[PDB]
């Protein structure tokens, strides 16, 4: 669910 | 397989296979490229890590749909189907990390590529974390750990911190804290004060520089909503 | 390489493959599947049309990418990955191909049955028409046409024009006229006729028929909207 | 650019 980079 | 394509060819075909979102071909092309023996400059370390991103990126996504149908079941269909993808997954992760150990990360002498390696390192180790379950689970995380923390303490001595490799590496070891490491408070200390340090360092940027921080910084402050 | 699974087995893993939006490993599992030599349900039938369906339009999507760079710049890079991806098509498209005419057209007695298989066949010919250049390229062409002949005799004389099945082949033929036959005329044609009496047949339908027919038809008035 | 069955 959380962002990483991208 | 591609040991007889130039380097220079193998790096044209990666950017190809980026246009024609074809990500395993791009893969394949900058292992290629990576087993030519020379260091990648920083757009080329950008193209390894966008492929393999993108390739375990849509490995993980179809173990995490595996998973869920698996514990709401619990024939053997759909644990072998899982595990059949994930034994894929992990195949790709280690593939990235034996291009990082022979021998990127120990030829990567500038700070900016040997942070980025040194993320990349952690990250993959971090994915393997996600479906481990064994004997070694522990290691695997503490190997992801060992990584990120080498990396965090190279890029607070040697890069500002709106240094958008700095904020990326900070920002996936924040996750990692989150959902590795059962340390939620850890992952948004380290957001908060990660955004907080940028935030105060834009005021030296130019305007691209500028847009290249807070999209990253973005990103920090919306797991920080997500997490409080 | 399927050879050892069960059946049911296989379709089972299809399915969860479509969930995980895995379409290689659908292919490779309905493949498996129809290897078995027992003819294919309904269900079974769109099972391998979707999983194909999707693995030969990623493989057209990227082509068309690189088809385009291609001619832009008319070294040999472009032109050779260009190939490689053609190539890989061409092979998907040989191996449908071979599904249907090994064996399961001749086993095919239903219109319902018979009319999907050879619309495949059409489509996968159609497929490679797209890319053919050479002297079998009018051939190829040729087969797509014949394929989808035999299909549209059997479909007006065996089932209803709202049929979805009946609607997406002329919805295709008509897509083949236009495309690839040069024949735009015949396309509209086509096109209009289908979508008319399907318009005169829909008070004999459902509301769950009534769905999956005007669903069609909205694509065959997108096409008459665009080529009017 | 057209539409085929989907
Ligand atoms: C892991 C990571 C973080 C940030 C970047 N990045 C974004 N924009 C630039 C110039 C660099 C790449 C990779
Ligand atoms: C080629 C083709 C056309 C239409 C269908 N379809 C859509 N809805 C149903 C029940 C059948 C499948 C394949
Ligand atoms: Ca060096
Ligand atoms: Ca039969
Ligand atoms: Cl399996
Ligand atoms: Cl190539």
């Amino acid at each position: 669910r959380p962002s990483s980079w991208r | 397989a591609m040991g007889s394509m130039e380097r220079a060819s193998l790096i044209q075909k990666a950017k190809l296979a980026e246009q024609a979102e074809r990500y395993e071909d791009m893969a394949a092309f900058m292992k290629g490229a990576v087993e030519k023996g020379e260091e990648l400059s920083c757009e080329e370390r950008n193209l390894l890590s966008v492929a393999y991103k993108n390739v375990v990126g849509g490995q993980r996504a179809a173990w995490r749909v595996l998973s869920s149908i698996e514990q709401k079941s619990n024939g053997p269909e759909v644990r072998e189907y899982r595990e059949k993808v994930e034994t894929e997954l992990q195949g790709v992760c280690d593939t990235v990390l034996g291009l990082l150990d022979s021998h990127l990360i120990k030829e990567a002498g500038d700070a900016e590529s040997r942070v980025f390696y040194l993320k990349m390192k952690g990250d993959y180790y971090r994915y393997l974390a996600e479906v481990a379950t064994g004997d070694d689970k522990k290691r695997i995380i503490d190997s992801a750990r060992s990584a990120y923390q080498e990396a965090m303490d190279i890029s607070k001595k040697e890069m500002p911190p709106t240094n958008p490799i700095r904020l990326g590496l900070a920002l996936n070891f924040s996750v990692f804290h989150y959902e590795i490491a059962n340390s939620p408070e850890e992952a948004i200390s380290l957001a908060k004060t990660t955004f907080d340090e940028a935030m105060a360092d834009l005021h030296t940027l130019s305007e691209d520089s500028y847009k290249d921080s807070t999209l990253i910084m973005q990103l920090l402050r919306d797991n920080l909503t997500l997490w409080t």
